[PDB]
């Protein structure tokens, strides 16, 4: 019906700094070129590119979901 | 906690237990001992957190149970330092351990026994005892081939393998290999375990070769060894020991036999003029003769001609001379027989009288 | 039995056939048996059949007038063939040298097939490239690497490089071998979004769509 | 580069695989064609997640102005 059955829910951008590769906008444009309705960005222990995330979500018709990844003790 | 022991009951245990102490005990209580007094038995622990060493001394004089943790090196030296027959009195005074001997008095800091790390209980799987003698020969015969620091961390240790009446030990670099097998006198089920090199060093040191039989138990993730009342237990590094049966030369058809001492003396001398990095000596075999030669870029050269029992074809072969000297030093024997294939294969070497131990070093291309 | 060669030429053609229009001027080869220099070197000079290349001239000094009385490839064809036949040929950039070699062989018109049909063709540069991937594996590079003198050597030209390449070759094929070792459906829960969550979802998508003009959830 | 290792260092950590790229819907659907609930649960969780952080605001604090206006 709606049609997509999958979105990526653990992904790091370069803003994780310990890892990730592609910049923010290019990652959003790929998700959309793949015909995805959403994309979760889970940068490592930060929300530093959240302003860029929101701007790219708006631009691509993508709903932002907020996350961060951690190392626990 | 109180007990009183005689210096001479403490001394050999103490020395032996203090061997594993060394490598930078960051967790300070590793430099200390675990004392448990119960029965007429004080138990000792000496540990590097991966293995453990236990000693008992009998308590003939008055005793009272209790536990604490005293500084091991300092305590060992004090005891070793005292005269033979000197009376040591232990007694816990709250947060100090008091050590007295007649008229001298010393006080030790106390950290609680309860902070000493405890390794998990495990159970035995295969069980054997053997004469100390057999254990002695086994280790001595092969220790030189231990890896030093390898990325293949599983090679930093020795494979003990049981089956029927045969144990065969092996230790290697990835370059050379020494093997020894001994009779244990009991049918044994198959097991394979690698004990870490520092472990095997300590175990080597506890063997005087004497009369108490040695009894070893091997569990799923550990090893335990009792000789009389002293007990060493280590962990194993787990598995995938590569197949040593694969590296062995497949019927070396040429035999070369010579006096071990003569041969060893000549190689020690030749080694002096070989390559820094590659330890390179060049060898010529010919009809009943062996020629050893050594080279360096500054044209310095050692050269030996020797009379060698050998039947077969002429060929030349080079190798790391340090590794072959190491085997000739471990070969404490009358005759060696050297069994070859060619200039570019590993060679197997044995005592010309026992197939029990086999030594195989690879060739170098020099 | 190991045979070392280094061929100095009248330069190369940079386009098309690297051998077209060119011929051999000097042959300097050393014989290496059991990694020792025997001294039974093959060192000849040949007929240029053409002009010596300006590049080649600056490399180690060679003039055409010097290679005029010297014999051609035809006079030492059998001689050089027997010297390398049934042995290891260690070369720098095998495509280049082998190309020249076979080229000269065909010029003799003895129907001579490519050297790779009767000999083991081995480039040493390819070995060095496998050992040090993406590194300069030139003769002088490796020379410095294995601690070698190339400055106080009397041999100028082919035999110089051949000797040096032999020492590099020994260095690469040292020191020591390695030990052959290495070696139903069931249930499971689906959590359906609550009415609260659905409302937040709808409102969040409204914002995306109202501000951006699109909705793929919904595209 | 971040961790401070050289390419040919053996102690270099190798914690990642070549599969860690932006696979499509279908590629993920076939990777987990044994666990379909796992795919469906992504759509479900995505619906539950609805955040509206503060955008476009300003927040001054104040100042000890007695009984007087900030203005005054």
């Amino acid at each position: 019906m709606s049609e997509p059955r999958f979105v990526h829910l653990r992904v790091h951008s370069d803003y994780s700094m310990i890892d990730g590769l592609a910049k923010t906008a290019p990652l959003v444009k790929k998700a959309a070129a793949l015909g995805m309705p959403a994309l979760a960005i889970t940068d490592f222990t930060n929300l530093c590119g959240l302003v860029k995330f929101y701007g790219a979500g708006h631009g691509a018709g993508i709903k932002p979901i907020v996350g961060a990844d951690f190392n626990v003790q | 906690m109180k007990f009183t022991v005689e210096r001479e009951h403490l001394l050999k245990p103490l020395q032996q237990v203090s061997g594993p102490l060394g490598g930078r005990p960051t967790l300070p209580i590793l430099g200390n001992l675990l004392l448990q007094v119960a029965d007429g038995t004080l138990s000792l622990t000496g540990t590097d957190l991966e293995m453990e060493m236990v000693a008992r001394v009998a308590l003939v004089q008055p005793h009272e149970p209790g536990a604490t943790t005293v500084p091991a090196r300092k305590f060992f030296d004090i005891c070793r330092g005292l005269p033979e027959g000197a009376e040591i009195a232990v007694q816990l005074e709250g947060e100090r351990m008091l050590v007295r001997s007649g008229r001298s008095r010393f006080s030790l800091s106390t950290l609680p026994a309860a902070d000493f790390p405890n390794l998990d209980d495990w159970q035995s799987e295969v069980e054997f005892t053997l004469p100390q003698a057999t254990m002695k020969r086994l280790i001595e015969a092969t220790q030189f081939s231990m890896a030093h620091q390898d990325v293949r961390y599983y090679l930093n240790g020795m494979l003990f393998e049981t089956e029927g009446e045969e144990l065969r030990t092996v230790a290697t670099d990835g370059h050379r290999l020494a093997v020894c097998s001994m009779p244990i006198g009991q049918s044994l089920p198959s097991h394979s375990v690698i004990v870490p090199r520092k472990g095997v060093i300590e175990l080597m040191r506890m063997l005087d070769g004497g009369d108490n039989p040695l009894r070893v138990q091997i569990g799923s993730n550990n090893i335990r060894a009792h000789v009389g009342d002293f007990i060493f237990t280590s962990k194993l590094v787990d598995g995938r020991f590569p197949d040593y049966r694969r590296v062995l030369p497949k019927n070396p058809d040429k035999h070369l036999e010579a006096g071990c001492d003569l041969l060893k003396q000549a190689f020690a001398r030749a080694a002096i003029l070989s390559n820094e990095k590659f330890r390179g000596v060049r060898l010529y075999v010919s009809e009943n003769q062996l020629k050893i030669t050594a080279n360096n870029p500054e044209q310095e050269e050692a050269e030996e001609i020797l009379d060698v029992t050998y039947s077969g074809a002429e060929m030349e072969i080079g190798f790391n001379v340090s590794y072959v000297l190491d085997v000739l030093n471990a070969l404490k024997c009358e005759n060696v027989r050297m069994m070859l294939t060619d200039s570019v294969s590993s060679v197997q070497i044995e005592d010309a009288a026992s197939q029990s131990a086999a030594y195989v070093v690879m060739p170098m291309r020099l | 039995r190991q045979i070392v060669l280094d061929t100095e030429t009248t330069g190369m053609n940079q386009i098309g056939a690297h051998y077209e229009g060119h011929k051999i001027i000097e042959i300097g080869a050393v014989e290496v048996v059991n990694r020792r220099l025997t001294g039974n070197n093959f060192h000849v000079y040949l007929k240029p059949d053409r002009l010596v290349d300006p590049e080649a001239f600056g490399v180690h000094g060679i003039a055409d007038e010097f290679l005029l009385d010297k014999p051609t490839f035809a006079e030492v064809a059998d001689e050089f063939m027997d010297y390398i036949r049934g042995a290891e040929l260690v070369i720098h950039n095998a495509a280049f040298d082998i190309g020249f070699m076979d080229y000269e062989f065909s010029l003799l018109k003895r129907d001579i097939p490519k050297t790779n049909t009767f000999c083991k063709v081995t480039d040493s540069l390819a070995v060095a490239r496998k050992m040090f991937p993406g590194k300069r594996n030139s003769l002088d590079a490796l020379c410095a690497r294995y601690e070698i003198d190339n400055s106080k050597r009397t041999l100028h030209g082919a035999l110089l490089d051949a000797q040096i390449l032999a020492e590099v070759y020994l260095a690469m094929t040292g020191g020591q071998l390695s030990l052959p070792l290495a070696m139903q459906a069931s249930k499971l829960r689906v959590v359906f979004a609550t009415d609260e969550e659905i409302a937040a979802h709808e409102a969040r998508l409204d914002l995306v769509q109202k501000k951006g003009g699109s909705c793929l959830w919904r595209a | 580069i971040h961790d401070g290792f050289t390419l040919d260092d053996p102690k270099r950590p190798r914690n990642y695989s070549p599969q860690q790229y932006m696979r499509s819907e279908e590629e993920m659907c076939e990777l987990f064609a044994d666990i379909p609930e796992a795919l469906a649960n992504t759509v479900e969780i995505a619906k539950r997640c609805n955040v509206t952080v503060r955008l476009g605001e300003y927040f001054l604090p104040q100042f000890p102005t007695g009984d007087m206006s900030t203005e005054d």
